[PDB]
């Protein structure tokens, strides 16, 4: 901090790439609901039972728990106990959204949300 | 300055340095939208039954009470802020669309007292010995160690000030929630207290309606805060994506005709001067 | 350019991003001193004798 | 680096401070040599048996090794085996020097350069 | 087949619109091309390696 | 430097010209594979083989 340097150098300041988010044009539906674990920028989010925004997570019971429907796609981080700004609504990218383990192809990635106003195709 | 005598050289000076923090400013977005329902019952400014006004009339009418009632609004959230500021040094930004993040100014933590005046014993020259020492631990820790000339209590503050013991001024006589008490002399001697009493209440987000200054506590600050206001960009089609106060913004959806408007401003309070105040509670 | 059926909406192509570099100069400081013992003695150019 | 921080926040950028070395009006003499240790950045130097440049440290070894006498002090860092360009001239700032253990009162920092052109003050 | 220059034949043909909230413009050029050779049959292929 | 706005022409006109050149990249590629093979074999995910 205090010494400037006066010998000969380089490096690099850095890089940056463009992140594209949209792939249609949908009507786009937003909400806050409360979050009951950290969430990532644009992570699939479902409901427990306590009503709360936890990111989406399949083969969670012998019947399933309401965290194995998606709902939302988060747009800003929280932790437990703040309330998520969520999509209901648009046409989003297949690769700028962050899912997890176990739902990696594509055909998996669209049968979680054939049904809702969200879809989830590929960019050229 | 140092002296030496007119025979030696002299004496070298060393400097200080600086210290910088950024900022950002939080993004507002209210809107309401505007149906049937709204442009067709009556209205105060009516002729009363007769259609004297169009109905086309009534929808200006309606639309300019909204704009009024913008800007209302983010002169609201500008006051609150100012406050939040002005007693935390931080600002905590909740909201139903918006994740708690907090805005940390910078203050010195020792500035943010804790004690207690319910205890037995306690006398005038306590209560004004306490606000005596925060007056020292700001004029040490300030850069210009500016001497506090106003101390704002809230309502049970004041109860418990005086339960137990025994023009710029001028601006604020016709005004709701805030009224000068009056200037103490005392036994200060390095500062001269006036006394403010802030009873304001604002609609909180969840509409159970909190009071403005933490009213169990007291705070003590100079005008050489001096603070800056900020407005960051507003991310608009409208105006081309730049920073004003605050923007208002017409559409309509064509079946059925449901008129939208929507303002929108980045509003932040940031003093350039933090440990230039103090927040001593009271009470439990 | 992809193909696109004429009832459907259309596609989303993505781009391309950036990339940075840095240079700092370096310092040369070369010097002569000159002395007495330097001008005086002669110069080739000088007839013999008186110079 | 990719995505943009839309909320508001906080960012502490730093802290500078100045570094004054001089405290007198002397003439100022320099001069490079080959280093043997690494040498930070105004650090006080001593010659081994080798003509190398080490960093000042008493207590070297029953007879008083030529490290134990400094000379000069640093001015930009080097590594092992490069040279580095040193201070011989001049009237120096007191605590902006590198200076180790069991050296720290004033008294001892000029008793190590009583003799020399390099003169050890305070500044004001 | 779009309504801007009137489903007139022409080579690519930009269009941009917007979304009013929030603030995201659309961008599309639309074109309906074909190269057809009239003789189809005076050009051949040969292809030499495996 | 640029204003927000700004970079939105700049980033408006790059986009501009890359459809441009993606509509001839498109006329080029007709152009080649009819003059190789004598048919093309028109793909796409939003468009059947034909």
């Amino acid at each position: 901090t205090s010494l400037p340097n006066y010998l000969a150098g380089n490096g690099d300041l850095g890089s940056w790439e463009p992140t594209q988010i949209f792939a249609g044009e949908a009507d786009i539906v937003t909400e806050g609901g409360a979050a009951g674990a950290d969430i990532e920028i644009y992570q699939v989010i479902a409901k427990n039972a306590a009503g709360a925004m936890v990111p989406h997570d399949p083969t969670a019971t012998e019947v399933p728990a309401p965290q194995s429907v998606a709902i939302g796609i988060a747009a800003q981080p929280a932790k437990s106990g703040q309330n998520v700004p969520y999509y209901i609504g648009g046409v989003f990218n297949h690769a700028a959204l962050g899912w997890h383990a176990s739902l990696d192809t594509l055909a998996k990635r669209q049968a979680v949300f054939d049904r809702t106003n969200i879809h989830i195709g590929n960019l050229y | 300055a140092p002296f030496v005598a007119p025979n030696v050289q002299g004496r070298v000076i060393k400097e200080s340095g600086y210290n910088t923090k950024t900022f950002k400013p939080a993004y507002v977005k209210p809107k309401h939208v505007i149906d049937p329902n709204m442009i067709i019952p009556r209205q105060p400014g009516e002729a009363l039954g007769t259609g004297t006004l169009s109905i086309a009339q009534r929808r200006d009418r309606v639309i300019a009470y909204l704009l009024m009632k913008h800007r209302a609004m983010h002169e609201n959230t500008w006051e609150w802020m100012a406050a939040q500021a002005a007693q935390y040094g931080y600002v905590d930004v909740q909201g139903q669309d918006y994740p708690l993040v907090r805005v940390d100014f910078g203050r010195d933590a020792a500035l943010t007292m804790t004690t207690d005046w319910t205890a037995a014993g306690v006398t005038l020259m306590d209560m004004i010995a306490d606000l005596r020492d925060g007056q020292r631990l700001v004029s040490d820790k300030s850069m210009s160690g500016t001497v506090i000339r106003d101390y704002v209590f809230g309502g049970d503050a004041w109860d418990q000030f005086v339960k137990v013991g025994g023009n710029v001024t001028r601006l604020w006589d016709d005004v709701e929630g805030v009224q000068y008490m009056g200037e103490l002399v005392g036994a200060n001697g390095a500062g001269r207290m006036r006394i403010w009493v802030n009873t304001q209440k604002y609609r909180d987000q969840n509409d159970q309606e909190q009071f403005l200054m933490k009213q169990k506590a007291v705070m003590g600050i100079s005008s050489a805060i001096e603070g800056v206001r900020c407005f960051g960009a507003i991310l608009d089609k409208g105006a081309g994506y730049q920073a004003l106060d605050y923007f208002p913004k017409m559409w309509d959806q064509e079946d059925p005709s449901v008129e939208y408007l929507m303002s929108q401003g980045a509003p932040l309070m940031v003093p350039a001067d933090p440990n230039a105040s103090f927040l001593l509670t009271v009470m439990s």
